[PDB]
């Protein structure tokens, strides 16, 4: 990762004004949507048929919302990225086996979400910072 | 592999982009050289600045080659053929650069149509850089 | 995509198998079973044996499915439709998937045609496998 | 990683009887054919456009005999590799710039070779120790 204070200051400066709820359930309903192979691994979740139940199932919203959970924590320990998703790493490539691919999947589509929801506010060194941070938690999960 | 619907968003997607074309595939080469550096490799004769000329121009290049390739949606491996022999043959790109610069330019687009951004248009555009990278690297 | 001379060099190597594609088909998954293990999770149902016979009546019907896929090298589209249709509507498979077994599918083909496996015919039968899994994931 | 006694022994006793100049050069050489896109960072070995002037190539067969080199020098360090290719993970990562994709491209052709080199000998179980070695040579030079 190895973020410069100022693109610590744009990613923790932009991610105080991110809403858990939007961010979370739009970012894994758009990987629902745009990449429909993962939804083999949610198929307890009910419709996941239509866009747009995928949209408003209240499961993928619940699960999004853990999701930047666990975002969350990942910022709050940029340096301890190995030692922070160790149980996540565990849960996702020994139980449910997921291949590490998907995982970058969902960073670049949080990516999205967040240029969705900021604009000219997210700009070029921003997303710079967020690729860093979303590829040190896709090789974070990796393990 | 595009359906009419999909077609339907991305020409609907293109058509709200307009004639800002040039700037947001400018604003895309920006985003690919300054998040993902190695791509800088393919260009060793620029000046890669932040908001440069040759940035821009070759910007308003790469979109207006997507534009051509929105109005042959369904000829693209005709309409894009000297660039698949460029993109293959002369310059050998990588073909998961292909993918970056994909992502880049679905982040451009959600950072300027905040409104016409849906996920039926991000799968539909997805789809759609997905498939023009697969007619640049079709000569592999 | 395929040259007639990648076609050539396809239909020459399956040509070669003959009436040892169920024998290559189950060695190609016993060799993506163990190893790529996560790939066990796509068969809750089969025994996984060093040698079952659900892995080689499988193996059988992969091989006959790209014995037709050989046949029809310009027509994979619609004659791999219900396949396609299964691999990604029912089945949900990742895409990387097959890449790996296309990967065991060459070493397979290395392991037991020692003579023919030249690398056009491994750029022509990577070509094919990377075709064939370009239609069984194009109903995505 | 984290090979069993017995797939070291596989390993090993694969390993013993390759020779270094025909897998060398002939992996290398099926990258250039292969994977035409690789091609572009060996534009100093000359003709590099039919298959028979890449598999005739004197610099792609030297070059491949360094690249089992390292292969070798990752099999006698099978613990510590990233600790081994620390010096080729900045020279490809650093100086050549080259997407870490392609090392696992370099690896799979690499096994592809050793089944043209042993047929019944390579069974799937070494091949198995054999994709965990790749594997393991890969994620070592990603850094
Ligand atoms: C790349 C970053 C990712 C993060 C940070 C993340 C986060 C999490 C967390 C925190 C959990 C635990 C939920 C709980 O304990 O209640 C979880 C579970 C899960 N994750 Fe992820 N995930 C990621 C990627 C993915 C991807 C890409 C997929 C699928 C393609 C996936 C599929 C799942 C599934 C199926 C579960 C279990 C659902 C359940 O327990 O109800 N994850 N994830
Ligand atoms: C994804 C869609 C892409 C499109 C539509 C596209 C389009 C173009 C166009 C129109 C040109 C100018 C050639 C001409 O006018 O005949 C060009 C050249 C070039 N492209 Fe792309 N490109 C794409 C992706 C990429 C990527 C991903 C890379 C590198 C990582 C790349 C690297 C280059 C280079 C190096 C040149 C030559 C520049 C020069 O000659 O000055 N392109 N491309
Ligand atoms: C080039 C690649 C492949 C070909 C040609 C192929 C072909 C086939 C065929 C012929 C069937 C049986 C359809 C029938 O019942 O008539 C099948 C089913 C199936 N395939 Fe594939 N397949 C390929 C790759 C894969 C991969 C990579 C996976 C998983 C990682 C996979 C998982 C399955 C599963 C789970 C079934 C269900 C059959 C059962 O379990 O009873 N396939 N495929
Ligand atoms: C597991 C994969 C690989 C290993 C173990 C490996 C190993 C090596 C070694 C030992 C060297 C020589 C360093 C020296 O002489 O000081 C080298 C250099 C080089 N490698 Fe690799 N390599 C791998 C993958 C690749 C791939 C996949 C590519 C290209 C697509 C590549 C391109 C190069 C180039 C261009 C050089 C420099 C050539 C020169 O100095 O003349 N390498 N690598």
């Amino acid at each position: 990762v190895h973020l410069t204070p100022e693109e610590k200051s744009a990613v923790t400066a932009l991610w105080g004004k991110v809403n858990v709820d939007e961010v979370g359930g739009e970012a894994l309903g758009r990987l629902l949507v745009v990449y429909p192979w993962t939804q083999r691994f949610f198929e307890s979740f009910g419709d996941l048929s239509t866009p747009d139940a995928v949209m408003g199932n209240p499961k993928v919203k619940a699960h999004g919302k853990k999701v930047l959970g666990a975002f969350s924590d990942g910022l709050a320990h940029l340096d301890n990225l190995k030692g922070t998703f160790a149980t996540l790493s565990e849960l996702h490539c020994d139980k449910l086996h997921v291949d590490p691919e998907n995982f970058r999947l969902l960073g670049n589509v949080l990516v999205c979400v967040l240029a969705h929801h900021f604009g000219k506010e997210f700009t070029p060194p921003v997303q710079a910072a967020y690729q860093k941070v979303v590829a040190g938690v896709a090789n974070a999960l990796a393990h | 592999v595009l359906s009419p619907a999909d077609k339907t968003n991305v020409k609907a997607a293109w058509g709200k982009v307009g004639a800002h074309a040039g700037e947001y595939g400018a604003e895309a080469l920006e985003r690919m050289f300054l998040s993902f550096p190695t791509t800088k490799t393919y260009f060793p004769h620029f000046d890669l600045s932040h908001g440069s000329a040759q940035v821009k121009g070759h910007g308003k290049k790469v979109a207006d080659a997507l534009t051509n390739a929105v109005a042959h949606v369904d000829d693209m491996p005709n309409a894009l053929s000297a660039l698949s022999d460029l993109h293959a043959h002369k310059l050998r790109v990588d073909p998961v650069n292909f993918k970056l610069l994909s992502h880049c330019l679905l982040v451009t687009l959600a950072a300027h149509l905040p409104a016409e951004f849906t996920p039926a248009v991000h799968a539909s555009l997805d789809k759609f850089l997905a498939s023009v990278s697969t007619v640049l690297t079709s000569k592999y």
